[PDB]
C-alpha cells in the first residue's frame, strides 16, 4: 500500500559476489533489483502500491444473484409469486475467482439490491408502484411456501423493504462466520462414513460443509396483483470490506462447473504460439 | 674517494582468482 523504495544508482562492479546465480530449488524467490545486474541511474520512486492491496482489490459492487419475481395472480400456477435464493458468490464466475485467489478470507459485507420491473404484456391495464420485501431466512429459520403465508411477519428475521423507484438497496453484514475465516475450499466431508453402515448412510459431498451455510433471501412483491403481470428482477451486488486473505492460490484457469473444483470443460485455455517467436 | 668536474654546458657532455566480473 506504501511507497515503494527508490532506485540507487550502480555503476560497474568486478566481485566474487554473484546475485544472479541462485538456486530455486529452495523454494525461495530472489529478491534481485535491477541494480544487481545492470548500471542503473538514481530513480527517487513515486509510485505506490496503494490500488493493489487487498481492500482496493474486493472494493467493488459485484453481482452475484439475478433473482426473479412476478406479480400475476394466486391463481396462475406459472408465475412465481417469491423467490428463495440460497446465498453464495457461486453463482457467478468473475468474484468467485478473485476471491478464490486465496483459501481463507475474513470480512464485512455489504449487499445492494438493484431492482427492475417492467411489464409483460400491454392490454390489461396497468399497475401502481411496488413494494418488494427481501426477509433473509438464516439457517434453521421457517422457509416461505406462499408468497402471504405468516413467514413474512419477519418479527426476528431481518427484513428489507423497498420502495421501487428508490435507489437501490443497501445493507451491511458483519463476519458471520462460524469459523474464524471464511473457507474458500474445505478439503473434507461433513460426515465420515462409519464402517458397518449402508452405502447409503454416511455419503456425504466432496468439499461441502455448514462453514458456507449462511441463509437464503426470499424476496416478494408486497403489493396485491394488478389485473396485468408484472415481471421484476432483483440483482444483488455485494462488496467486501475490511477484507482479510491467506494462503493465496493460483487463480482458477478453466471454466468452473459447479459449486467445487471439478472442471469439465475449456481444458485447454492456453492460444499455440511458436517457441521462438516474438 | 675520487673526483668528477663538469667541464661543459650540456648535460649531454657529462660522463655516464578464478571468479571474476569485468
Ligand atoms: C435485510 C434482509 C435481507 C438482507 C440481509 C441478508 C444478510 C445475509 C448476510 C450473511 C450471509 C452472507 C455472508 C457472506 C457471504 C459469503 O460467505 C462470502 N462471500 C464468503 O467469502
Amino acid at each position: 500500500a506504501n511507497n515503494l523504495p527508490d532506485t540507487q544508482s550502480s555503476g560497474p562492479a568486478h566481485s566474487k559476489e554473484t546475485p544472479a546465480l541462485t538456486a530455486v530449488e529452495t523454494g525461495a524467490t530472489n529478491p534481485l533489483v535491477p541494480s544487481d545486474t545492470v548500471q542503473t541511474r538514481h530513480v527517487i520512486q513515486k509510485r505506490t502500491r496503494s490500488e493493489s492491496t487487498v481492500e482496493s482489490f474486493f472494493a467493488r459492487g459485484a453481482c452475484v444473484a439475478i433473482i426473479e419475481v412476478d406479480n400475476d395472480a394466486p391463481t396462475k400456477r406459472a408465475s412465481k409469486l417469491f423467490s428463495i435464493w440460497k446465498i453464495t458468490y457461486k453463482d457467478t464466475v468473475q468474484l468467485r475467482r478473485k476471491l478464490e485467489f486465496f483459501t481463507y478470507s475474513r470480512f464485512d459485507m455489504e449487499l445492494t439490491f438493484v431492482v427492475t420491473s417492467n411489464y409483460t404484456d400491454a392490454n390489461n391495464g396497468h399497475a401502481l408502484n411496488q413494494v418488494y420485501q427481501i426477509m433473509y431466512i438464516p439457517p434453521g429459520a421457517p422457509i416461505p411456501g406462499k408468497w402471504n403465508d405468516y413467514t413474512w411477519q419477519t418479527s426476528s428475521n431481518p427484513s428489507l423493504f423497498y420502495t421501487y423507484g428508490a435507489p437501490p438497496a443497501r445493507i451491511s453484514v458483519p463476519y458471520v462466520g462460524i469459523a474464524n475465516a471464511y473457507s474458500h475450499f474445505y478439503d473434507g466431508f461433513a460426515k465420515v462414513p462409519l464402517a458397518g453402515q449402508a452405502s447409503t448412510e454416511g455419503d456425504s459431498l466432496y468439499g461441502a460443509a455448514s462453514l458456507n451455510d449462511f441463509g437464503s433471501l426470499a424476496v416478494r412483491v408486497v403489493n396485491d396483483h394488478n389485473p396485468t403481470k408484472l415481471t421484476s428482477k432483483i440483482r444483488v451486488y455485494m462488496k467486501p470490506k475490511h477484507v482479510r486473505v491467506w494462503c493465496p492460490r493460483p487463480p482458477r484457469a478453466v471454466p468452473y462447473y459447479g459449486p467445487g473444483v471439478d472442471y469439465k470443460d475449456g481444458l485447454a485455455p492456453l492460444p499455440e504460439k511458436g517457441l521462438t517467436t516474438y | 674517494n675520487y673526483t668528477t668536474i663538469n667541464y661543459y654546458r650540456d648535460s649531454a657532455s657529462n660522463a655516464a582468482d578464478r571468479v571474476m566480473q569485468l
